[PDB]
């Protein structure tokens, strides 16, 4: 079945961000009641989409920088690395580095 | 056959014919009350010409007996709609289905 | 409940006689000043010569002509009786009992306010 | 058969796919043969949210109520947006019962979105349909079109016989309601989604009608009450903004209809004391005294011929000297009075101690120049002066004197209206003396007065004499996710409204019925009174005023729970600062507030400190962090909803135990009820509503249709199904039958002429009634009439109940003779078997699921699966639950925005919204019923039966199904995945 897909991309690459902004933000309610709630589903869906090649080169370039903004610039932020994550999420990243 | 009612006013002149396309957001339910289709939780209209039988055959004539701008319901037997050999997953072996459907953008 | 049934005040030239009766059929108690109102047709209601018991007759601005007015508690009956007519003086007439006494009520106003109306008649002049 | 286990779930997750190779045959067969049904099981789908505003006129008929019968109003349609957020916009207007029509935010019947017209206390017409029950029946109109732009609907309501008709455009509509309940008070209401705009023509200065009214239907503009004005409203909030935020509400103080009617003493039958020579001749002689006081003063002269226009006193005498109608009018009203205060707890007395010989009973104004000289005044104010006690007596005297003027006019046929038309036989006046005017009061109140000042004077010794327990509290705790455990913490709680309010912090198990203190579950401290309750009233510190914030502070660690008031600690008894002590942690705390009828106050767990007030005073000092600061969202509290819902029968119910006899020989299976604790200590008797689990639907097509007959067998559709009353327990405290899945009369005095029920008559162009429906939401016969018809009975009355699914009649047979009662009933309606009845004995009930000849019993109509089987059967599915008063609901997290402001003279009351609002409902079949997706947090059960369904789906799409993903999608489509998606909570 069909669905928009560069509409399904833009949402998810919302989502991560603001995923992303809510985790280094001091919070003690993350989405869905616990980090790996929070984060495994999102990265699931973005690793998903970007393997599937909707993401275009400056989704990439987007999705590097919040990977990791000193590595990955172009010539504050904390980067995914930087933030403490559980197994699962370090898994999913593993694969999205893969 | 396909029972007619009219739920807003129309245009009333500008009846579809054979071979136009027509672009519809409809509705679908069951007989008791179960929805199972609306393209508007799909944000887009569905699309089809008149003559190529792709659609239902009731669905054609209840498309075909309306005006452009008008919302009416659409009330089909089994005999006009999938009957017994229904959509496995979807649709029962035997139901009649109620599709409030409003046309626009006739061409 | 006390109903004043009214009746009379046929249709007349000037100058006829015309007999009006109220009857206020209920309850003994607190049945006195029997008087009388006019509202004419699209006009203001106004006060007619009230008779309470005791034959105090007490008059006002809806006087005109002659009535002759009585009242009898025997069966709480009034007699009204116009022998002259005035073409101003078309209107519907009623007839009210009220507690009030000789038109007296220095007391609270659910005690003035107890009343009983009735149906009325027509009068017509020509 | 057995019923929703997630290991069922499981093992067809199994079957779908083994070591990654997928059997598409099974994938089939689970989906063909579980999804088509859409039946036990949850499903999901997106909805809007619907308001409803009502016009603050409340009408209805009682014995003797000072109200006028028929009534019309009308409603413009400036704007609608049709079809906003993927949802066509919801418009209903009509009227309303003020008991009984509660609509909350979401989560309601059906598929949500309650209106007028979706249960069976509201009416309505939405353009097209007149809706009523949740049933929408297409009604016959000129121009037939859902209301749009620039059209008016006039709406009138004859509670002579009851009926509420409608006319669109000027064209009447061609169909009516009739014979609806009249148990209430009926009032307009509007239900309305986001992008619509209506507007009020009320009547009179409250926008004017277009069209003129049916003759002798009065303006509803005359049925404002005279301490009332005219003002929109909201029907039942729980919550309202305001400066500080949310504030929370507590219920609404109603009105009721036999308010109306007046309900006097009847003091002239109480026999005159021999005081009437005594002191009444002299009471009558000073008010003689206030009257001419009252000419002299007023340009009024002491004319012998009585002239009004020339202000001329009758008598003309400083003695009254009037004729003995005239005096006996004054002394028989003097004995009046004497008669009311002896009537009452008060008793006369002479006993003046010669006061009368101090008394003055003298004006001298000089100012008596007429006949009517030489004014007394016994200056009895100053002699002594009115006690407390003595005024209230006034006002009783006022109060009885207006509620026999009342009935006096009620008898002659008087109707109260705002707009005084004395040929209509209406006055502003006939409303009883409770809701009178301030100023009518003192009117009538002021001679009374001056009469006491005379008793005074004369030395008078007259010395003056469950369900609607849920409605008076309502308890808005945090959600169970935010217990704590440990540490320091601190919340604040303004009261706006002083009175009836608790707060403090409770256990997660804490009940909804049960008030707060009561159970050792909540360490709650009401400021109302100054009392503290953990277990037991115990009084604590001093009571708070108007804006009073006291804080609750929480030490986890020390095992302690102090309030401060305004940022002083209170103080108790003994001089503790601590309200409690030595409190074991346990599951943990949370906090929680109570509110009683008519009260209002502000809740702030301290999500910001900017916001939290008095916080460094005490809580940031001692290290009391707030509650809930860190978190970004705002805490999800959970309100107590006083809506009766059938729950299954706990186990350990101290009081009824329901067993299950079944497989008996010889012998129909069946569930027998009992008292454990009859006859004993502490022992409740109380109405009980019981009713089966499992519902029986009848046919969508009516087309009609000893060892027994299996040809009969095959070929029938009727059900039978019994209840045995026991020996020992009265057959006049019982009901056998069916209820439908919309049923929430928790009457403790329930009588069969209590049931709801309302005729649809659809008309044609000529007026004559084509088709006459009726809509109720129980059907029982009572086994009094049963007894009646014919100590301890000695005998079971096995009242069975026979349903015809094909036909649609049920009819009864109580033991075996036969009832003429039946019922008839629309297609597609299901029932459930149910019985509601008093306790009185240790054994009271059986529910018996057998079968006669030629019968199928009940279960083959329950189950699908055994719908040809003969042989009764009780599956663990089905089971006895009972009505429960009061559950918990989850408080929505954002509200719509409404505007119910009036426009002008002209225009009448606008009401605007247009802000949209959606949420996810979740559906569960066979209790027709809907509820919030994320109100799962709390009902654990039903969250894994869910993720488990989820699972399921994944599973038989699992592995290139495009075939299944596609059957799939139209059951979970791109709107609910991306709104489940978008779903923070």
């Amino acid at each position: 079945p069909a669905i928009p897909l560069e509409a399904l991309r833009d949402k998810a690459l919302r989502m991560l961000g603001e995923a992303v902004r809510d985790g280094g933000q001091h919070a003690r309610d993350p989405v869905g009641g616990s980090v790996e709630f929070q984060f495994v589903p999102v990265l699931k869906l973005v690793s998903t989409l970007l393997v599937m090649g909707i993401f275009g080169d400056e989704d990439v370039k987007q999705i590097l920088k919040m990977i990791e903004p000193e590595v990955f610039t172009e010539e504050l932020e904390e980067g995914l690395l930087q933030m403490k994550l559980p197994e699962s999420v370090k898994l999913q990243m593993c694969n999205l580095l893969e | 056959g396909v029972e007619i009612e009219t739920i807003s006013p129309g245009d009333g002149r500008t009846f579809p014919k054979k071979g136009q396309t027509c672009v519809v957001h409809y509705t679908g339910m069951l007989q008791n009350g179960k929805k199972f289709d609306s393209s508007r939780d799909r944000n887009k209209p569905f699309k089809f010409r008149i003559g190529k039988q792709e659609v239902i055959k009731g669905f054609e004539e209840g498309a075909a007996q309306m005006s452009l701008g008008q919302r009416a319901k659409l009330t089909c037997t089994p005999d006009v709609a999938y009957g017994a050999t229904g959509h496995p997953g979807v649709i029962p072996p035997n139901a009649t289905l109620i599709f409030d459907v409003e046309l626009l953008n006739l061409e | 409940q006390v109903q004043l049934q009214e009746s009379g005040g046929g249709l007349m030239q000037a100058g006829g006689s015309l007999r009006l009766s109220c009857t206020a059929s209920g309850s003994i108690f607190s049945i006195n000043s029997m008087g009388w109102y006019r509202q004419a047709p699209g006009k203001q209601r106004e006060l007619v010569a009230t008779i309470t018991s005791g034959n105090s007759i007490n008059y006002a601005d809806s006087v005109k002509g002659r009535f002759t007015i009585s009242r009898d508690n025997a069966k709480n009956t009034v007699y009204l009786q116009m022998n002259s007519l005035k073409p101003e003086d078309t209107a519907v007439y009623y007839c009210n009992a009220d507690r009030v006494p000789n038109g007296y009520n220095p007391w609270g106003t659910p005690n003035d306010e107890y009343d009983y109306w009735g149906q009325g008649t027509q009068v017509t002049v020509s | 058969k057995h019923g929703r286990n997630h290991k069922v779930l499981d093992v067809l997750c199994s079957l779908c796919v083994c070591n990654g190779v997928a059997v598409r045959s099974n994938q089939d067969l689970i989906t063909e043969n579980l999804l088509p049904g859409r039946e036990l099981l949850l499903q999901t789908n997106l909805i809007n949210y619907v308001t409803s505003i009502r016009p603050n006129i409340f009408v209805g008929r009682a014995e003797g109520s000072t109200q006028y019968g028929k009534w019309y109003f009308e409603v413009m349609v400036d704007e609608v947006v049709p079809f906003l957020t993927a949802q066509a916009t919801h418009l209903r207007v009509g009227w309303a019962l003020t008991e009984g029509y509660s609509p909350y935010p979401g989560g309601g019947e059906g598929w949500g979105g309650n209106g007028v017209g979706d249960d069976l206390y509201s009416y309505g017409f939405d353009g097209l349909h007149l809706w009523t029950g949740h049933v929408a029946r297409p009604v016959t109109s000129p121009g037939q079109h859902l209301l749009a732009p620039e059209d008016v609907v006039s709406c009138c309501l004859d509670l002579s016989v009851p009926s509420i008709s409608f006319r669109i455009n000027g064209c009447p509509v061609q169909g009516v309601f009739e014979a609806f309940n009249l148990d209430g008070l009926f009032f307009p209401v509007v239900s309305f989604s986001a992008g619509v705009k209506v507007r009020f023509l009320l009547g009179g200065r409250h926008g004017e009608f277009k069209f003129l009214p049916p003759p002798g239907y009065a303006p509803c503009h005359e049925a404002v009450l005279p301490r009332e004005r005219l003002r929109l409203e909201p029907i039942k909030e729980y919550r309202r903004e305001g400066p500080r935020g949310p504030h929370l509400v507590g219920p609404s103080r109603c009105l009721s209809h036999t308010d109306f009617v007046p309900c006097p003493v009847d003091t002239v039958q109480i026999v005159l004391p021999p005081h009437l020579e005594r002191i009444r001749e002299k009471l009558a002689e000073n008010i003689h005294e206030l009257w001419a006081l009252t000419r002299i003063e007023q340009g009024w002269t002491y004319g012998p011929v009585r002239d009004d226009n020339k202000r001329l006193h009758p008598c003309l005498v400083n003695f009254h000297s009037l004729p003995e109608p005239e005096r006996n009018y004054n002394l028989q009203m003097s004995g009046e009075t004497l008669k009311t205060l002896l009537a009452l707890g008060c008793h006369v007395g002479m006993a003046d101690e010669k006061a009368e010989d101090n008394l003055k009973k003298t004006k001298l104004p000089k100012t008596y120049m007429m006949s009517n000289g030489y004014k007394p005044a016994p200056l009895d104010l100053s002699h002594v002066r009115l006690t407390p006690a003595q005024t209230t007596l006034v006002d009783r005297l006022a109060e009885n004197g207006h509620n026999v003027w009342a009935r006096d006019r009620v008898a002659q046929g008087w109707s109260y209206s705002a707009v005084q038309d004395i040929p209509a036989r209406r006055n502003p006046r006939l409303v009883p003396y409770r809701l009178l005017d301030e100023a009518t009061k003192r009117s009538n109140r002021d001679s009374l007065c001056q009469a006491v000042r005379t008793l005074l004077g004369y030395g008078y010794n007259i010395e003056p004499p469950n369900q609607s327990r849920w409605d008076r509290v309502r308890i808005f705790r945090a959600e169970k996710s935010y217990t704590v455990q440990s540490g320091r913490w601190y919340f604040e709680f303004e009261a706006v409204t002083t009175g009836e309010m608790r707060v403090g912090w409770a256990r997660p198990e804490l009940r909804p019925d049960v008030e707060l203190g009561a159970d050792e579950l909540a360490y709650v401290f009401n400021g109302h009174r100054g009392q503290r309750w953990h277990l037991g009233s115990e009084p604590f510190g001093r009571p708070w005023q108007s804006g009073d914030v006291v804080g609750c502070m929480i030490d986890l660690t020390e095992n302690t729970i102090i309030f401060t008031l305004n940022g002083e600690v209170l103080m108790s008894d003994s001089g503790s600062e601590t309200a409690f002590r030595e409190i074991e942690i346990g599951d943990g705390f949370l906090p929680v507030c109570s509110l009683g009828p008519g009260q209002v106050g502000h809740l702030n767990l301290g999500q910001d400190v900017s916001s939290l007030r008095f916080f460094a005073i005490c809580g940031l000092q001692e290290g009391f962090e707030p509650f809930a600061i860190n978190m970004q969202r705002p805490v999800t509290t959970w309100f107590s909803k006083s809506l009766p819902q059938f729950e299954p029968v706990p186990p350990e119910h101290p009081h009824y135990e329901v067993a299950r006899m079944d497989g008996t020989v010889d012998t129909p299976p069946c569930l027998r009820l009992a008292h454990r604790t009859w006859g004993s200590q502490n022992s409740l008797v109380e109405m009980l509503f019981l009713r089966l689990s499992l519902p029986v639907q009848f046919h969508q097509h009516f087309r009609c249709t000893n060892r027994d007959d299996p040809e009969i067998i095959l070929n029938t559709t009727t059900y039978y199904y019994s209840v045995r009353v026991f020996a020992g327990q009265e057959p006049s405290c019982v009901w056998v039958g069916w209820v439908t899945p919309d049923y929430h009369q928790h009457d403790m005095n329930f009588d069969l002429s209590k049931v709801r029920a309302v005729t649809v008559t659809m008309g044609d162009e000529q007026g004559n009634v084509h088709s006459s429906l009726k809509c109720s939401n129980c059907y029982m016969v009572w086994g009094g009439d049963f007894v009646s018809p014919g100590r301890i009975s000695h005998t079971d009355l096995v009242i069975g109940c026979l349903v015809d699914l094909a036909t649609g009649l049920m009819t009864f047979t109580a033991n075996g003779k036969e009832s003429n009662t039946f019922f008839q009933v629309e297609p597609n309606t299901k029932l459930f078997p149910a019985v509601f009845v008093l306790p009185t004995h240790q054994n009271v009930i059986q529910f018996e699921l057998g079968k006669q000849k030629n019968i199928m019993p009940l279960s083959a109509a329950m189950f699908l699966s055994e719908r040809k089987n003969p042989a009764p059967q009780c599956p663990p599915r089905l089971e006895v639950q009972m009505l429960m008063p009061v559950s918990w609901s989850r408080m929505p997290n954002h509200f719509l925005q409404v505007e119910t402001r009036r426009a002008g003279e002209r225009l009448g009351w606008a009401v605007q919204c247009q802000d949209p609002l959606t949420m996810m409902a979740l559906h569960i079949p066979e209790e027709n019923r809907c509820m919030d997706i994320l109100e799962l947090s709390e009902r654990l059960d039903l969250q894994r039966f869910h993720s488990h369904t989820l699972r399921l789906y994944r599973a038989v799409c699992a592995l290139g199904n495009n075939r299944v993903a596609h059957a799939l999608c139209s059951h979970v489509d791109q709107a609910q995945l991306l709104h489940a998606l978008e779903d923070a909570h």
